[PDB]
């Protein structure tokens, strides 16, 4: 198991993640936040290399992706009308997490 | 690019084999392995802890006072998160390809279309591509990382990450961001205010106290971030504010977070380089280890002269070798491929 | 429909009560159905007597097992406020229960209201000492589990390390108690096979066995239970004081019924 | 108001660290 | 801690830092004995009142 | 004697081979030995062909169930020079040995000496995925016991998720060889009811339906077992290569003398 710095933050206290209406959506907080033109060089000058030789010392070190049993979904609901994944403003569209 | 360091570093223990072989003609298969196996990880140790550490969050270990077989070295809940995010606000839209003679390689695109870089979107889980080849576009792909300029280190994220990121389920694109956070959300992340709580931070009251930096400029990410939480500070979540905190370096939070998890990875591990009681390694060897940098294994495993490389790889700075043509932008590359 | 995941991504149901007692009172229900189909085939005016006869036995049995399965014997509940979890200093309010049966002790901790702190608080934990049970490791389990502290606390008052001896006489209690009443059971099995049988009076006899093992259970289980020193249990602001549950009475009614039915019986055939 | 305004300690040591629940209870 | 530690093994705790989440606590076997004859070996024959 | 601890003082015995492997042999002993006893009793010539009879059957059954629980089917054996415990850098000089059974795996090292480093290395341990056994438990339980490194790299190459597929394949054949042995036992059980009856030709039948079956379960072994991706086992500087044991050749031997007895007695029935 992983440690913990702090308590566990769940809406159920147990296993329940905290989300909607409690948290803005993840779609939305992307976009809010991320969003931004591209080209912006380091300020430090650091280079490609160096971000992808720490992403293979984090592969190295943790790894959380694959899902686990029994099979929990914890859906991201994307907003209407998003440029990428819901063009046609169907309202419906939902990305599998 | 993951792939190229990997096969870096499968090449550097191949080459250490060999190495050990012609040193001692009589040791068989495993004795060569394992002396290899142990030089590698010594190699790697050094070269994550004492190189790409320094360059990339600014901040140095502590120097090493032994062994701590009372600390738990176990990897933060918190530590994934804040890793992935300062690493992914930095992963350029494309990525050159480099000669040894500081010559930038066209890239032929799937389409059969020459771009001037290898765009990142189109070539997750790439089972094969015209330009990587053979062990020379490795080489070259290496290089290229190497005089490239990394993105800013922001809260701004390149479409690659932020819209075409491989989807693991029913979509073959995804939000890596929206990903993090909803990862974030499933494993009980504290809150940003309670994180820093955590870690003996001065507490932020204000929105704006976040990054004034971020507040001083006319960006309104802050505010709008605000009006998403309903002004409610207590509520940010840890990647948010760590996004948010991010100028010039990581921000506090992630970098206080991200140096003790390496620091008790250092003093935690019976089995790192420095660790005297664990008889891996003399005091010379152990030298060797310590001036071993990632710029050595590059020269040793490519082939090539030392001078084509700067003596710190992680960052380019003016009089290195081969500056980049340009900073890399979505203009001029491959249109990702639609969801 | 798919495209989507989960299939059912509605909330998976909770069984309202306990399966063993569930179980017996359907097996004992579908019983009493088919004796209801086929009781215009019973032919005359005994049909009446068949019914009250046919339904007092089904009774009887299904007693029997609902009380040597029912953790219903040493029952009490207090409402208070304690600490919940660890790694927290909120408080709970909650009714908190004590259901000590022949096999084991139930738990309770039912939140008032259920919704407190952001948590749903109904927990029914069971903590065996059945022969072959090791109750310290099921202690243990339920620490590590982290089971919320009134739980925890009432669990190990029931320990067999623990100062207070109510694991020992309990166990002891429930253990005799149980062989009795499935002494009883077996007699009542008995006792329903040789009332078909021409010789009635044995199956009276039999009868009244039922009643008397089914009464010294009581006993057992009384004087057990009786001989223990006080153990305090203080939970909150507020004081744990058990007591013979429906279990215990519902043990006494049907041994009693047993018995009068069984001298009654002896009765009739020494009169008729 | 509550006067216990923190969380008690437990006797027996237990969850004292926050994931290491063992760590200086009774049995370790 | 900061009274009958320093006054027995003329040695000083370092200054309280903070608490330690990573630190294990548990008691050594080393320390038991260490412990144990360190005071076993001033138990006086007699006690005054 | 008392007055001193404890009262047996003497190392306690370990049993010197296998106990479902030496409770088959005893019962089928002592079946053999009451025939024996009552041998005399058999009237006329007949008893030598009898007696043959009588044989025969036993040692079938009795190799049918050994062969169905002897973990002697994928049998291999290096001697090798290996790392033996963690956090020690000594090495050991052992045999080192894998007996791939139906239901499990039994990984031998022995130590050559057995006393090397002031330690009696004589290991054999059993890592089963049976149906309802979970092999990933039983090897983190191993993990947290503290097996040698030998024992632990052996067990973890048949774990399900290691990445040479040992696991399932061998699982998967042991289980229907297992399921075909025991089909072939309860025909055997048949034959040897109806033997005694008048009707010979259904039990030189069932004979030969117990031979096919115990070649049927080989054949299926064999398949399921060649099917695998190589796998490299590698401790120290040495490789261990498998072969069929000692329980496949035997269920060979069985399975044909089966087939071929069933065969001769319907033969001899059509000539005669
Ligand atoms: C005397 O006591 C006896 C023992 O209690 C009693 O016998 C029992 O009777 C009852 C019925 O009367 C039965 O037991 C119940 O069974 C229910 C269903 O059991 C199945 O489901 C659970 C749930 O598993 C999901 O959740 C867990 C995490 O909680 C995940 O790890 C799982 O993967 C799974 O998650 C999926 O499903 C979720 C559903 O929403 C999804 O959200 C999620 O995304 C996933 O898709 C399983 O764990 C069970 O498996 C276990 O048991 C089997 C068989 O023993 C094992 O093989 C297996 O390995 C597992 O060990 C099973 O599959 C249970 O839900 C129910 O559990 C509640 O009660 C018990 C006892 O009080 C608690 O220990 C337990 O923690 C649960 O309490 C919480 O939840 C309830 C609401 O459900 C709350 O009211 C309660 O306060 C508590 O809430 C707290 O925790 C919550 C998180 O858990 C949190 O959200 C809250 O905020 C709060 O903090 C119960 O066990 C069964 O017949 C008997 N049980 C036995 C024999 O063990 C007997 O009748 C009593 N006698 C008398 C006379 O009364
Ligand atoms: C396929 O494999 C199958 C599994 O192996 C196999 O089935 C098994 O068959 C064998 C017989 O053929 C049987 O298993 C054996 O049983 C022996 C006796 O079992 C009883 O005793 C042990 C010993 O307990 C004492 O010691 C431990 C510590 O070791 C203490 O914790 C105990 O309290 C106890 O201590 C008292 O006694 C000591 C005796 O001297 C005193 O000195 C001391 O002061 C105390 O007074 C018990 O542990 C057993 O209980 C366990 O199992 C039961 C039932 O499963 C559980 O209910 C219970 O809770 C326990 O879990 C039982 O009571 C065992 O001795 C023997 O164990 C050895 O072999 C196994 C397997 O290799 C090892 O895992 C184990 O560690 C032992 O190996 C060590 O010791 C031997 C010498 O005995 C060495 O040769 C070996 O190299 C190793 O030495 C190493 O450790 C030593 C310390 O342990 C150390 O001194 C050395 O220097 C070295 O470091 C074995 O288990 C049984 O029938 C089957 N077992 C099953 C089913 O589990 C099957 O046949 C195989 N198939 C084929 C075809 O071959
Ligand atoms: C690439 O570099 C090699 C030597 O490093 C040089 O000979 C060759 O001409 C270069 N290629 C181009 C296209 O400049
Ligand atoms: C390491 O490098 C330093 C100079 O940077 C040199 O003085 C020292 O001898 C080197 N150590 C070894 C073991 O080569
Ligand atoms: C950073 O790199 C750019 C080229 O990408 C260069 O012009 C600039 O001088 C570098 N900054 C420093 C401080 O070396
Ligand atoms: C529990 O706390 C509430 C709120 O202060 C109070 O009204 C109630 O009387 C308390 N219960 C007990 C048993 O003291
Ligand atoms: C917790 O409970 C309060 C009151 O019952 C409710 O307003 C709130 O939405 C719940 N959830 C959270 C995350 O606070
Ligand atoms: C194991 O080591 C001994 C001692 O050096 C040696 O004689 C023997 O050949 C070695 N065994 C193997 C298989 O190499
Ligand atoms: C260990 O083995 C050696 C040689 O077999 C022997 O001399 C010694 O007495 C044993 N015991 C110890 C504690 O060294
Ligand atoms: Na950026």
């Amino acid at each position: 198991r992983l440690q913990r710095l702090v308590p566990a933050s769940y809406a159920d206290g147990v296993y329940q993640p905290l989300g909607e209406p409690h948290l803005p959506n993840p779609r939305d907080l992307s976009n809010t936040i991320s969003r931004g033109p591209a080209g912006l060089a380091s300020l430090r000058n650091r280079t490609v290399l160096g971000v992808f030789f720490g992403y293979h010392v984090l592969s190295d070190l943790v790894s959380v992706e694959t899902p686990g049993c029994p099979a929990e979904f914890l859906n991201i609901r994307i907003p209407p009308g998003d440029p990428m994944f819901d063009p046609d403003q169907r309202g419906d569209v939902v990305l599998p997490f | 690019f993951l792939q190229a360091l990997g096969l870096l570093w499968f090449r550097y223990h191949n080459l250490w084999a060999q190495r050990l072989a012609r040193q001692h003609p009589d040791w068989e298969d495993e004795e060569l392995f394992q002396h290899a196996r142990k030089r590698v990880i010594a190699t790697y140790q050094n070269i994550a802890v004492y190189e790409w550490l320094p360059s990339f969050l600014q901040k140095t270990l502590p120097e090493y006072t032994g062994y701590r077989p009372f600390l738990d070295p176990s990897i933060s809940s918190e530590f994934v998160a804040a890793s992935e995010q300062f690493l992914s606000t930095m992963v350029p839209p494309g990525v050159y390809m480099r000669n040894a003679s500081c010559h930038f390689q066209g890239v032929i695109n799937r389409n059969s279309s020459v771009s001037r870089a290898l765009r990142v979107c189109n070539s997750y889980w790439s089972r094969e591509h015209p330009s990587l080849q053979s062990a020379e576009d490795v080489d070259a792909l290496l290089l290229g990382m190497a005089s490239q300029i990394a993105e800013r280190e922001d809260h701004v994220l390149v479409e690659d990450v932020r819209d075409f990121w491989p989807g693991p389920l029913k979509f073959s694109r995804t939000d890596h961001l929206a990903s993090c956070l909803q990862r974030g959300r499933d494993l009980g992340l504290p809150s940003y205010t309670k994180a820093r709580a955590a870690l003996g931070l001065s507490p932020i009251t204000r929105w704006q106290d976040i990054n004034p930096a971020l507040s001083r400029s006319n960006d309104t990410v802050l505010e709008a971030t605000a009006a998403l939480y309903n002004q409610d500070l207590s509520w940010l979540e840890l990647l948010p504010g760590g996004l948010l905190e991010s100028h010039r370096d990581p921000g506090p939070l992630f970098s206080t977070i991200v140096l003790e998890q390496f620091v008790r990875l250092r003093d935690g591990d019976r089995y790192w380089f420095e660790n005297t009681r664990n008889g891996l390694f003399s005091k010379k060897e152990i030298e060797e280890i310590r001036n071993t940098t990632l710029q050595d294994v590059l020269v040793a495993v490519i082939n090539i002269d030392p001078s084509a490389l700067q003596p710190n790889v992680f960052v380019w700075h003016k009089g290195d070798p081969c500056p980049q043509p340009r900073q890399l932008s979505t203009e001029g590359l491959p249109a990702c491929a639609p969801s | 429909l798919g495209h989507t995941f989960p299939f059912y991504a509605g909330p998976k149901p909770t069984f309202p009560m306990d399966t063993t007692l569930a179980s017996i009172i359907m097996i004992f229900l579908t019983a009493l159905a088919t004796f209801i189909v086929i009781l215009p085939g019973i032919r005359g005016k005994t049909r009446l007597f068949w019914l009250l006869r046919v339904v007092t036995s089904l009774f009887i049995g299904a007693a029997i097992l609902a009380v040597n399965f029912s953790s219903e014997w040493s029952v009490g509940q207090v409402s208070t406020n304690t600490s919940y979890k660890a790694f927290s200093s909120e408080w709970i309010s909650a009714d908190i229960g004590l259901q000590v049966g022949l096999g084991g002790v139930n738990i309770t901790l039912t939140g008032t209201p259920v919704q407190q702190l952001n948590e749903t608080i109904n927990y029914n934990e069971e903590f065996t000492w059945r022969l072959g049970e090791n109750y310290a490791e099921e202690y243990a389990k339920a620490l590590e589990k982290g089971l919320p502290d009134p739980v925890l606390y009432l669990a190990e008052k029931f320990t067999p390390r623990s100062p207070c001896g109510l694991y020992r006489q309990y166990r002891l209690a429930g253990h005799y108690t149980s062989a009795m009443l499935w002494v009883a059971f077996l007699c009542w099995l008995l006792a329903n096979v040789m009332l078909s049988m021409p010789v009635l009076v044995y199956g009276g006899y039999m009868l009244l066995a039922t009643g008397i093992f089914q009464l010294l259970a009581l006993l057992f289980f009384s004087m057990a239970t009786s001989l223990t020193s006080p153990c305090p249990l203080h939970l909150g602001a507020s004081v744990l004081h058990t007591h013979h549950g429906p279990a215990f009475w519902i043990t006494l009614t049907t041994g009693l019924l047993c018995v009068l039915l069984g001298l009654a019986m002896a009765v009739a055939h020494r009169m008729q | 108001q509550n006067p216990i305004s923190w969380e008690v300690q437990r006797f027996d040591g237990w969850y004292n660290n926050l994931m290491e629940h063992r760590w200086g209870s009774k049995g370790s």
